[PDB]
């Protein structure tokens, strides 16, 4: 008997056993999230344990079969996944220690508090409070108290713990044969296949770097515009040549620059397009919002939603007694059940959000046929991207007219277009530099390039050179600034975000070409074209069966990430920006300090 | 003027498992298919061999009233010349089969909150079923060449697993009840014609 033979039988045993145990677990979580009560928590915990037990024992069972012997791609892909061998490798004592450290860190972040120097009594936690000051206030001094505070109290505590975490994780990885923890993380994007579809772990580093160099000219111009405008609001502090002070950028950590829109609107008088009022006039209701979305999807060519979705999902904020978790989420329970949970109010933003969420469900429905282990998106980035593409199309002026929300004769003007583009950019271009930097620091720390003594120094230097921001107040070694962000302290990979963005635009351009749009890409709408839908569907059905590179090729015609499409979308803005800052200096000089 | 008892079969409280197929011989009576020919509750009246459009004028020797309940997607496999788990190890149709396959969804009767665990099916077998055959053996299947030794072991698995039907499933996974009426005719007077 070939091991191939033995392997195939084993894999069949697992498949039916896995699905049923999973469904039970999932049902339990839905119930807790919808009705939050103590009894529910207990049930959830009990069920989850059973599922884990199954996976662990089975994984242990299967390290036995040699990987090399199997000679069919699909089977191989499946076996590999079961054999991942994560974490168990470490000795038990060590495992216990690691778990404690991880837990402690999450707790500190959630429960941490910071206090006004001026009023001792006032102390605020992050989510309700500190955030608001950062998001909405316009006072230099006030903002400073908050920035320093989060860093000073939560951060200083976290540093001793972080140091241990780095060491332990590295050991785990070494045992599994990757060189360092960083490698393990980059492992996701690795594929082995035969005809030029191979991607290697090392290549990711190079590709990310190449792309960044291309995006740099746009960022530099945007940075300048913001600087000039900000100078008016906080007149004394900003300096014309130098980098922007950090506390003034719109969120505690600086990730997205969207909150700066009020200060920087290019053409102020003309107003943005909002359809909220109209919706109220025509008496739309929550289900109506969902119903309309379905129609869009149908028009492109994808299938209509199932009966169950309509009946079991919680599309409206629960009335009466139960207590509900509020995040907008999409759930695939399994064995055929698909449900969406959100609370909907009649606002324009909800129209847009609905479209994103339904998109996630449509992907899921498609990959159902593939075997259990292989039912997931091709690389982490793909799932989110599919959803976003849909939203962009909906917001276009044209779509809104057809639905009937907008008045029939509205004609947009150049000014409005520029205004729209800027808003989008602050969110999309602004994030890209930050993401690159964080990930680079981390990868280096793990490798061993940066000695512990110099961890803080390097962070700041890097920010000044790559992202153009400077420290408000001098920070010594004891502080651990990178740790404050949630993802870092809760063990997650941050690369997914950079990649997703590059992908979205690539997909859009391609689809639009099939749909025969003529004009700026910013105005493209894919509605009412069957052809586009079919192409996308072909990719969706694959799941994880074939390598990521192959998949991208089917829709867009190339095997690698490219940033040319993004640049095209934002091209109308670039020209305008160039005229505006013709007088001003473009660039940053690292020397200036608000330390003074 | 004896009416064949098709009636008491369709509305029975419960049907046996997939692997325990039920066989009833229906002979020496009158069976009228025009009762359900116009009613059409069933998703499928799919028939092979005999056209339902008033072909009850012919004479048949015996009537087989095969009945069971399966998953939804698997309804297709109850068709000639198709291979899938249900076909391979559970029930078989010869390519030459003549008779009618009728199926309907009965989620409401079958489904139970918390699951209904009384319907079972055989996942793996040493070989394939031959035509119209029944295996009820529960002996443990062995994949490994090393002897099983009659205990659960590496590469050793019990043959049957349970459907676990639940109310919130998709149309594919929801329980479907299937009745196969086979009109067996050979060299005989064939008193079962059904005028
Ligand atoms: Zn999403």
């Amino acid at each position: 008997q070939s091991t191939e033979d033995l392997v195939n039988t084993f894999l069949e045993k697992f498949n039916y056993e896995a699905e049923e145990l999973s469904y039970q677990s999932s049902l339990a979580s839905w119930d807790y999230n919808t009705n939050i009560s103590d009894e529910n928590v207990q049930k959830m915990n009990n069920a989850g344990a059973k599922w884990s037990a199954f996976y662990e024992e089975q994984s242990k069972l299967a390290k036995t079969y040699p990987l090399e012997e199997i000679q069919d791609s699909t089977v191989k892909r499946q076996l590999r996944a079961l054999q991942h061998s994560g974490s168990s490798v470490l000795s038990a004592d060590k495992n216990q220690r690691l778990n404690t450290i991880l837990n402690s860190m999450s707790t500190i972040y959630s429960t941490g508090k910071a206090c006004n120097p001026s009023n001792p009594q006032e102390c605020l936690l992050l989510e309700p409070g500190l955030d608001d000051i950062m998001e909405n206030s316009k006072d230099y001094n006030e903002r400073l108290w908050a920035w320093e505070g989060w860093r000073s109290e939560v951060g200083k505590q976290l540093r001793p713990l972080y140091e241990e975490y780095v060491a332990l994780k590295n050991e785990m990885a070494r045992a599994n044969n990757y060189e360092d923890y960083g490698d393990y993380w980059r492992g996701d994007y690795e594929e082995e296949w035969e005809n030029g579809y191979n991607y290697s772990r090392n290549q990711l580093i190079d590709d990310v770097e190449h792309t960044f160099t291309q995006i740099m000219p746009l960022y530099q111009h945007l940075h300048a515009y913001v600087r000039t405008k900000l100078m008016d609001t906080y007149p004394s502090y900003i300096s014309p040549t130098g980098c922007l002070p950090a506390h003034l950028l719109g969120d505690m950590w600086g990730r997205f620059w969207t909150n700066l829109y009020p200060l920087t609107v290019p053409f102020g008088q003309k107003p943005n397009i909002d359809v909220t009022n109209a919706m109220v006039n025509q008496s739309w209701d929550a289900r109506k919002i969902f119903k309309e979305a379905e129609k869009f999807f149908v028009s492109v060519g994808l299938p209509n939603m199932t009966q169950g979705f309509w009946e079991n999902s919680m599309l409206t904020e629960p009335s009466d007694s139960r207590k509900v978790v509020c995040h907008p989420t999409a759930w695939d329970l399994g064995k055929g059940d698909f449900r969406i949970k959100m609370c909907t109010k009649v606002t324009m933003d909800d129209f847009l959000t609905a479209h994103h969420e339904m998109g996630h469900i449509q992907y899921d429905m498609a990959y159902a046929a593939q075997p259990f282990l292989l039912r997931n998106g091709a690389n982490e980035g793909f799932h989110e991207a599919v959803g976003e593409i849909m939203s962009l199309s909906a917001a276009t002026p044209n779509h809104l007219k057809n639905i009937g929300l907008l008045p029939p004769s509205f004609f947009e003007d150049s000014e409005t277009e520029i205004n729209f583009l800027l808003k989008q950019a602050l969110t999309i271009v602004g994030t890209l530099p930050f993401t690159y930097m964080l990930e680079k620091w981390r990868w280096m720390v793990f490798k061993g390039e940066i000695p512990k003594d110099q961890w803080m120094k390097t962070w700041w230097e890097m920010k000044r050179n790559i992202v153009g921001v400077v420290e408000p107040v001098p920070h010594d070694e004891t502080y651990c600034d990178p740790a404050s962000l949630f993802h870092v302290a809760n063990d997650y990979s941050f690369i997914r975000y950079y990649t997703r963005t590059i992908y979205q635009f690539q997909f859009q351009e391609a689809l639009c070409q099939i749909a025969k749009h003529e004009g700026p890409l910013h105005k493209c709408d894919i509605s009412n074209s069957s052809e586009a839908g079919q192409k996308l569907l072909e990719m969706l059905k694959l799941g994880k069966s074939k390598p990521w590179t192959y998949a991208l090729e089917i829709v867009v015609g190339a095997k690698n990430m490219d940033v040319r499409p993004l640049l095209n979308y934002f091209e109308p803005l670039f020209t305008w920006l160039k005229e505006q800052n013709r007088n001003s200096f473009v660039g940053w000089n690292t020397d200036w300090s608000p330390y003074a | 003027t004896n009416l064949c008892p098709f009636d008491e079969v369709f509305n029975a409280t419960t049907f046996a498992s997939v692997y325990a197929w039920n066989r009833k011989r229906i002979s020496n009576c009158v069976a009228d298919y025009s009762v359900l020919y116009n009613f059409a509750p069933f998703f499928a009246f799919k028939c092979y061999g005999v056209s339902p459009t008033k072909l009850n004028d012919l004479c048949f020797t015996n009537v087989y009233a095969d009945s069971f309940v399966i998953r939804g997607n698997e309804v297709s496999q109850i068709a000639p010349g198709q291979t899938g788990n249900i076909a391979d190890y559970n029930y078989k149709l010869p390519d030459d089969f003549t008779g009618c396959v009728i199926a309907w969804n009965s989620n409401k009767l079958d489904s139970k909150v918390g699951g209904n665990y009384n319907y079972r099916y055989r996942l793996f077998r040493k070989s394939n079923l031959k035509p119209f055959e029944r295996d009820i053996s529960t002996e443990i299947y062995q994949a490994g060449n090393k002897p099983c030794n009659g205990v659960a072991g590496v590469n050793c698995y019990f043959p049957l697993q349970s459907y676990g039907f639940r109310p919130t499933y998709g149309v594919g996974h929801q329980p479907y009840r299937v009745v196969v009426l086979s009109f067996e005719l050979l060299h005989a007077p064939a008193t079962v014609c059904g005028p």
